[PDB]
Formats: C-alpha cells, sequence, structure tokens
C-alpha cells in the first residue's frame, strides 16, 4: 500500500541501485491468467522479495521485458505492448505514477538504456527498429531501421549523449554515433546477446554470445573465455577503481570475472534463469542478483 | 465484406482483448498461446524443473471461440535452425509443444516464420506435427515481398545497401517459401502469409508470388500514409496489389501499433472493397468455379443431361453469331433473283434441344430465303425434346433425325452443315472425326459451319492447381493418372507463363484424298520471368462463317460466352524455370478406331516423361 497490489508477479526482470542504495524491482507475469507486469521500490533490499517490506508500487498494464533509471526518481520502462513508458516518484516517493506512455514500437519493447546526458534515451525492440527519444518533449527525435533482425541489447555510452552500442539476431554489433550522416558502424561468430561499455575506459566494451562466451573488445582492432554453457543474458562491471564485471546466463549461473575474464566467484544459487543483476554504491563488495525463480539473491563477492 | 483479423504480439487478459478486438470490428485474432518472452528449458536443470502452469488455461474461451476467433502464433524465441545445438534442441520441442497446445484448442490457423534461408529443421518439426494424429488446421507461413535486410535504412556506414539491381536476388523471400513447402511436400495445409512492405519490391517480385497459396495478406500499420484529414490511407501502387489479393480473398491481417492517433485502418479497407473495379459477366457467372478441376464434357461417348443442354442454350450472343454465319452464307449461296424457287437443304448435325435449329429458322426469316432443314441427334434423350418442339412449332419444315451422323444414310445433300461439336480445347469432343464421316452427305459446293477451328496452348504456373490436382489421386488406378489428363477449369490463381500459340487446326470441309486427324506439334514458350511450369492452359478460336467467329481465348475473347471455361494439361514434376529459358512443348493428338487422345511432353529447359502414352490415364470415346 497505498494504491498498490497485493501479490507480485512470479518472474523477477530487472534489479537496479540508485545513489542512495533503493533498489527498483521489475517484474512480469510470464504465464497464468493474466500477462502484467509491476514496478516495485525497497529502501531496504534484504526485505525484497516480500511486498508487505516495501517502500512503493504499481500495477503496469503489460508485462516489463526491461527498465532502468532516469537519475533519482524516474523509472524508464520496455513495455510488451509496443510502448516506452516513464514513471516518476511523488513528493514523498510513496506512489509510483505514470508521466506517460507512448506506443511507438510495432512490437515487443526488448531493451532500453538511458543516455550520458539525462534528459534522452534510447530503445531496442523486436520490430528491429531503435529509437532516439526526448524524456522532456515525450517524443521520438530520431527512429532508425539498422538491423534485419530482432534488436536483442541496446547500451548508452556512459559520457557520450551521442555514442551507443546496439546488438541483434542479424549477427551486428553496431557502434552508433549521431553526429555522422551515416550514425551506426557495424565491428567486424555466434549471437550478440548482452552488451556493457567499461566505465573507466572510453573506447572499450565487453558482449556476451547466446553460446556462453563473453568477448572484451576495444572500438579500433581480442581477449574471451568460454564463461557459461547457455546464452549470456547481461553483463554489469561493478563500482570499484579495477571494476569487476558480472556476467548473467539461461543456464541458471552467476559468474564475477576479473580484468582479463578469468573466473573469481561462482554462484549456482538461482533454480530458474537468472535476468539482472546490480552493485550496492554502499557496499561495492556486495551484489544483487534476480531471476525467474522469484529469488533476490544478494551475493558476498570476495575482494 | 472483407475478412479481416488482428495481429497483437501482447495480451494482458485474452477475454477482454477480444472484447476491444470485436467493437473495432475484426472477424478474428492472432495472437501467442504461451507468453512471447516466456522461454523454456527442455535439457539442462535446473531450469527444465520448472513449476507450472506453462501457459494459461484453455478454459478462459469457450470451444466455439478457440475454433472461429483465434490464430496461434509460434513464440518469437523458438529457432530450429539455430548454429547452437543447445538452442535447436530446445526449439524443437517447444515448437511441437506450442503445436500441440494449438492442436488441443483446436485453433482453425497457426502462424509461423520465414524470416531467413534455412528454414529446413523448421520444416522437418511442422512435417513431424503434421503426421501426428488426424487433427486438421492451417499453417500460415508469415513471409514478406522483401526480406528485412533489403528494405533497412542505409545507415550503417562500412556497410552500404546495394544499389545494382539483383534480380534472382530481389525474389529471394519466394525462395524461402519454395525451399520450405518443396520439403513439407506441397501440405495443403501449409499457407502463405504475405507480409507488404512500406516499400514495394518491382512488379517481377510481385507477380513471383501469382499461383502459390496465399490465404492471409498482413499489413503493418507503419506501411500507411496519411491524407489531408489525418486517416490512414494507402499508395495507388499499394492499392494496386489490394484489388489482387481480393480476387483470391485472402484474410487481410493488421498488425504493429496505432500511429494514426484503430477501426480508421479496418474501415479504409472496406472502402477500397466498395470502389473496385466492377464484377463483369464473364466473373459474375464464373463465380464458385475458381479453380475447380471438372472432367471435360464428351458428348460424343455420354448422353448429356437435360441441365447441360440448358446450360449450353443460355448464351444468347453466341447463337445470334451463329445466326449471323447462315444469315451471310444463305446470301451468298442463293442470289435474289432465285429467291422462291432456290430452298437451301440445312443440316443441324448434333442438334441438342434444338437451339442452332432455332437460330437457323431465325436466320432464313432475316435473310428473306426459303430452307429445309435437318435436326440430326444421336443422344435419344434429346431427341424428345426436338419431337416435341417439332410437333408443336416447327412442323414438317424441321425433320428431326435419331441417329449417329457418321451412321445416317441422309436422302439427299446438304447444301449446309452447321454443328456445335467444339469442346474448350477445340477438337477434343471428337468434331473432325464426327463431321468426317458426315462429310460423304455434304454437297461438293457445300459449306460447313463452321468450316474452320483451331487450338491454343499456353504455358502457366499455378502451385495450387497442382496441388488441386495431385489431390485427386483415385483408389484403383495408376497413382499419377490425375496429371495425364484434362480438366475444364476456370483457371484464377495463375501465371501465364507466355503468349498462347496455336497447337492443332482442322477445316471442315476435308477435301484430301488422304483423310489423318492425328497430329504432332512442336511449340517454345520465350519466358522472361523466374517461376516454376505446373501445366499448359488450352483454349480454342472458330471461324463460323469468313468474319463471323468464336474466340475463348482471353486476347481475343468473344463477348459474354460466359460459361465456357478454359482446359488445363498438367504435367507430373514441376519444372523450373529462369529469365531468359524457352519452355519447348510438343502435343501429338492419337487415334484408334475406338478411341481418340491426346500425348504430351516438356522437352526444354528440361525433359518430362511422355504423359498419356497409348491413352492409359485419359481417352476420348469414338
Ligand atoms: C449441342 S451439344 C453437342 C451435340 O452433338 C451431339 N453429337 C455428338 N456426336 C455426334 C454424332 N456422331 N452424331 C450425332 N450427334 C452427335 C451430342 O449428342 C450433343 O447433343
Ligand atoms: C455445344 C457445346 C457447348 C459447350 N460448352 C462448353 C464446353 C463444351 C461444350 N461443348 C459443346 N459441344
Ligand atoms: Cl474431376
Ligand atoms: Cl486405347
Amino acid at each position: 500500500p497505498p494504491n498498490a497490489p497485493a501479490c507480485m508477479e512470479r518472474q523477477l526482470e530487472a534489479a537496479r541501485y540508485r545513489s542512495d542504495g533503493a533498489l527498483l524491482l521489475g517484474a512480469s507475469s510470464l504465464s497464468g491468467r493474466c500477462w502484467a507486469g509491476s514496478l516495485w521500490l525497497f529502501k531496504d533490499p534484504c526485505a525484497a522479495p516480500n511486498e508487505g517490506f516495501c517502500s512503493a508500487g504499481v500495477q503496469t498494464e503489460a508485462g516489463v521485458a526491461d527498465l532502468t533509471w532516469v537519475g533519482e526518481r524516474g523509472i524508464l520502462v520496455a513495455s510488451d505492448s509496443g510502448a516506452v513508458e516513464l514513471w516518476e516518484l511523488d513528493e514523498n516517493e510513496t506512489l509510483i505514477v505514470s508521466k506517460f506512455c507512448k506506443y511507438e514500437h510495432d512490437d515487443i519493447v526488448s531493451t532500453v538504456s538511458v543516455l550520458s546526458s539525462g534528459t534522452q534515451a534510447v530503445s531496442g525492440s523486436k520490430d528491429i527498429c531503435i529509437k532516439v527519444w526526448d524524456l522532456a518533449q515525450q517524443v521520438v527525435l530520431s527512429s532508425y531501421r539498422a538491423h534485419a533482425a530482432q534488436v536483442t541489447c541496446v547500451a548508452a555510452s556512459p559520457h557520450k549523449d551521442s555514442v551507443f552500442l546496439s546488438c541483434s539476431e542479424d549477427n551486428r554489433i553496431l557502434l552508433w554515433d549521431t553526429r555522422c550522416p551515416k550514425p551506426a558502424s557495424q565491428i567486424g561468430g555466434y549471437l550478440p546477446t548482452s552488451l556493457a561499455w567499461h566505465p573507466q575506459q572510453s573506447e572499450v566494451f565487453v558482449f556476451g554470445d547466446e553460446n556462453g562466451t563473453v568477448s572484451l573488445v576495444d572500438t579500433k582492432s581480442v581477449l574471451s573465455s568460454a564463461v557459461h554453457s547457455q546464452c549470456v543474458t547481461g553483463l554489469v562491471f561493478s563500482p570499484h577503481s579495477v571494476p569487476f564485471l558480472a556476467s548473467l546466463s539461461e543456464d541458471c549461473s552467476l559468474a564475477v570475472l576479473d580484468s582479463s575474464l578469468s573466473e573469481l566467484f561462482r554462484s549456482q544459487a538461482h533454480r530458474d534463469f537468472v535476468r539482472d543483476a546490480t552493485w550496492s554504491p554502499l557496499n561495492h563488495s556486495l551484489l544483487t542478483t534476480v531471476g525467474w525463480d522469484h529469488q533476490v539473491v544478494h551475493h558476498v563477492v570476495p575482494t | 465484406r472483407v475478412s479481416s483479423g488482428r495481429d497483437l504480439n501482447c495480451v494482458p487478459e485474452i477475454a477482454d482483448t477480444l472484447g476491444a478486438v470485436a467493437k473495432q470490428g475484426f472477424d478474428f485474432l492472432c495472437m501467442p498461446v504461451f507468453h512471447p518472452r516466456f522461454k523454456r528449458e527442455f535439457i539442462q536443470e535446473p531450469a527444465k524443473n520448472r513449476p507450472g502452469p506453462q501457459t494459461r488455461s484453455d478454459l478462459l474461451l469457450s470451444g466455439r471461440d478457440w475454433n472461429t476467433l483465434i490464430v496461434g502464433k509460434l513464440s518469437p524465441w523458438i529457432r530450429p535452425d539455430s548454429k547452437v545445438e543447445k538452442i535447436r534442441r530446445n526449439s524443437e520441442a517447444a515448437m511441437l509443444q506450442e503445436l500441440n497446445f494449438g492442436a488441443y484448442l483446436g485453433l482453425p490457423a497457426f502462424l509461423l516464420p520465414l524470416n531467413q534461408e534455412d528454414n529446413t529443421n523448421l520444416a522437418r518439426v511442422l512435417t513431424n506435427h503434421i503426421h501426428t494424429g488426424h487433427h486438421s488446421s492451417m499453417f500460415w507461413m508469415r513471409v514478406p515481398l522483401v526480406a528485412p535486410e533489403d528494405l533497412r535504412d542505409d545507415i550503417i556506414e562500412n556497410a552500404p545497401t546495394t544499389h545494382t539491381e539483383e534480380y534472382s536476388g530481389e525474389e529471394k523471400t519466394w525462395m524461402w517459401w519454395h525451399n520450405f513447402r518443396t520439403l513439407c511436400d506441397y501440405s495443403k495445409r501449409i499457407a502463405v502469409a504475405l507480409e507488404i512492405g512500406a516499400d514495394l519490391p518491382s512488379n517481377h517480385v510481385i507477380d513471383r508470388w501469382l499461383g502459390e497459396p496465399i490465404k492471409a495478406a498482413i499489413l503493418p500499420t507503419s506501411i500507411f500514409l496519411t491524407n489531408k484529414k489525418g486517416f490512414p490511407v494507402l499508395s495507388k501502387m499499394h492499392q494496386r496489389l489490394i484489388f489482387r489479393l481480393l480476387k483470391l480473398e485472402v484474410q487481410f491481417i493488421i498488425t504493429g501499433t496505432n500511429h494514426h492517433s484503430f477501426c480508421s485502418y479496418l474501415q479504409y479497407l472496406e472502402y477500397l472493397s466498395q470502389n473496385r473495379p466492377p464484377p463483369n459477366a464473364y466473373e459474375l457467372f464464373a463465380k464458385g468455379y475458381e479453380d475447380y478441376l471438372q472432367s471435360p464434357l464428351q458428348p460424343l461417348m455420354d448422353n448429356l443431361e437435360s441441365q447441360t443442354y440448358e446450360v449450353f442454350e443460355k448464351d444468347p450472343i453466341k447463337y445470334s453469331q451463329y445466326q449471323q454465319a447462315i444469315y451471310k452464307c444463305l446470301l451468298d449461296r442463293v442470289p435474289e433473283e432465285e429467291k422462291d424457287t432456290n430452298v437451301q437443304v440445312l443440316m443441324v448435325l448434333g442438334a441438342g434441344r434444338g437451339p442452332l435449329v432455332n437460330a437457323s429458322l431465325r436466320a432464313a426469316k432475316q435473310a428473306d430465303r426459303r430452307i429445309k432443314l435437318y435436326a440430326v441427334e444421336k443422344n435419344p434423350n434429346a431427341v424428345v425434346t426436338l419431337e416435341n418442339w417439332q410437333f408443336e412449332e416447327w412442323g414438317s419444315q424441321v425433320t428431326v433425325v435419331s441417329s449417329d451422323m457418321r451412321e445416317w444414310v441422309a436422302p439427299e445433300k446438304a447444301d449446309i452443315i452447321v454443328s456445335e461439336l467444339l469442346g474448350s480445347f477445340a477438337d477434343n469432343e471428337l468434331s473432325p472425326e464426327c463431321l468426317d464421316g458426315a462429310q460423304h452427305f455434304l454437297k461438293d459446293d457445300g459449306v460447313s459451319i463452321p468450316g474452320e477451328y483451331t487450338s491454343f496452348l499456353a504455358p502457366i504456373s499455378s502451385s495450387k492447381l497442382y496441388n488441386e490436382v495431385r489431390a485427386c489421386r483415385e483408389k484403383d488406378r495408376d497413382p499419377e493418372a490425375q496429371f495425364e489428363m484434362p480438366y475444364v477449369v476456370r483457371l484464377h490463381n495463375f501465371h501465364q507463363l507466355s503468349a498462347p500459340q496455336p497447337c492443332f487446326t482442322f477445316s471442315h470441309p476435308n477435301r484430301d484424298p488422304m483423310i489423318d486427324n492425328n497430329r504432332y506439334c512442336t511449340l517454345e514458350f520465350p519466358v522472361e520471368v523466374n517461376t516454376v511450369l505446373h501445366g499448359f492452359a488450352g483454349y480454342f478460336e472458330t471461324v463460323l462463317y469468313q468474319d463471323i467467329t468464336l474466340s475463348i481465348r482471353p486476347e481475343t475473347h468473344s463477348p459474354g460466352m460466359f460459361s465456357w471455361f478454359p482446359i488445363l494439361f498438367p504435367i507430373k514434376q514441376p519444372i523450373t524455370v529462369r529469365e531468359g529459358q524457352t519452355i519447348c512443348v510438343r502435343f501429338w493428338r492419337c487415334s484408334n478406331s475406338k478411341k481418340v487422345w491426346y500425348e504430351w511432353a516438356v522437352t526444354a529447359p528440361v525433359c518430362s516423361a511422355i504423359h498419356n502414352p497409348t491413352g492409359r490415364s485419359y481417352t476420348i470415346g469414338l
């Protein structure tokens, strides 16, 4: 309460920390009578996934494929309906109110990422298109049909509003730069599934494929390791000065990696697919994963 | 009324979705039967031991709603031709699971994608599902006119889109469909859901889908333009494609989210449906019989039924041409000074129920010349109708003769012999043999109406008509007998691959010391498209007298001859034909004392077997 659903949906999709350490959990019902979704807030992360001990909650019309923070209050959401939703918290952060819900994609919106500025963001859909959004004006600035298949993951550049990555089932990894007349650029194997920029190095990123392999790549011009047995669902760097790379998969296992992609930590705690991971800014050693088993597993990474 | 459906990839509440879709005005809903992001493990623990339920209950709609209102959609993650063995094996199990749950609900159709070249393992699993249980459901292969790769925005810097014309390359999506249906052995349950893009390809790419079993046409909301008032509309070129699909009576699916900001889209298809080129007299009477295979009639061997003669007689334009041919002939034979003296001996050979007898009497009145009629008729049932007409109306002027024209001993010779012994392939009812035996009682300067007739052949592509023929395998005969015989058919969903050329000609009277009605003809057809040859359409022309003619050849077709459909000579194996290559067909007319029959063979661009050798599968009875 207040004005929030009693039962949270089974399949936990997204998990993100903001600066002060409140946990944003997004969820879909991927089976049963009603195929809806929901957005949640946990100022006590240890209380999750218990519904009664949460700060805020709200019902969405359709399921949640991906979400992300917009600074400290806003919540950008990728819907099944073919729409990017923006939800903003109220004054006391008790309610979660919808700011807009623009139906622009023709298929499920799969991936979403906020740009360096914070006034704009980018989405990726099963309709093949990638759209750059203005969050103030609530409109599509540009609409790009670069790929020839479903857009699997898009990842905004950390410090450059123009630059971002995208990957798709057409086997392309596009480096974008909206200042060029032709903004997309093909970098270059099995289909690329997840993307993550290096937080310190602007010219370096990592990508996971569908065959359970994470690879380190420089924009100019290669190291890789067989981490997982199945598809790499997500790649999240830690907040440390020399950061560690968390890697998720459909084999139901977490793996934290070093600079040269060697196995430091392993966890087979989840019984279903591990969907999203996030590092606490209060304690950098902790790591929170969520999965379709409806677990919120708080790990202790040895560093 | 246009049959139309909604395509959604997002269904929160199945009952509330249909209610909104019903109020919008769609007849059915395409939707996922399992949630499209709900990926499923089958081999590896611990993901395979997931607690259920795996999807929605079947009790959420009535059995009637599943049978009519719902169309299944294969989940987008299912990729049976993935390069990774694990994704390949999970996709196989997930595809059978979803297809078997569609069969459990009893859905009328199920949508599978064709979005890449190699769909081989996808075809195998569907073929496995088709041969599992006696259930009968449709499978709509979702395939676009142009692939996503070939219509993408030119925005990748180091990978630019090709501006050169690739002729075979631009038709690649047809090859995706052809390879898939060929692997599944031309199953009648596998049809096309053709998806239209914002920019259409060249005509040859669209013409590539002529003859194909298109059961649906998917129209994205993104392809619609906007008019001044703000409503969703389509371009002139898109409207031209819709008028072709409305003739194939496809179910128009709408996909995507509302850009014109929903019945506005569907109400536009209704506006095009009303405002079309109107239904002509040929297409009006031909409604129902589109691509319906029938045995060609044999009025010599068989006695035609009363309604078959009624069908022939419902054609006043064709008999007014026969009236004109007799009118012009009587003036040329009898001069004005010999009007009351010279009485001409007309002989209607094969008079049926006396339509030519009446046309001959009406011709004599307008010509102002005296005549003497002989209604010769073999079928003794039709003679009952003639003799009731002869007693009640005609009187002694018409002498009815219940006889075969080849056997009949005439009391006097004929000045003119009128006949209507022509089929859709001209000589396929044996008019040559019939008039040859009736020639002895024609006078030395006697006229035949018709005096001349010629058959025409044209190569056609229709994978639909190929399947219609393939489905005529009968129980107590050669299993490929259906391919070695002609069929009278209103050809509708087909592609004429070359202009028709003349095959066999016959002249009457035949004043030759040695009469041979057997023929051999080699034709060569230039083909300017990529296609598949499935058979040869047959038409005919005839000269009744001088310039008065009848024709069912499309380019020189006679007015209002609605009932007369063309003939079809199929082949056993469909032949691939490239752009530029020549279809060389061979046709024989053969006979003994007992039977007349056609044989035929393709010799280029590849060789077929000789069809119907010694009339083993088809004979026309003398
Ligand atoms: C008006 S339909 C054609 C007619 O020709 C007749 N016919 C066909 N062959 C012969 C023949 N050898 N002798 C007399 N009538 C014939 C058929 O019985 C039919 O009524
Ligand atoms: C008289 C006649 C009419 C026909 N009409 C359609 C098809 C075949 C026909 N054969 C005939 N002999
Ligand atoms: Cl038949
Ligand atoms: Cl024989």
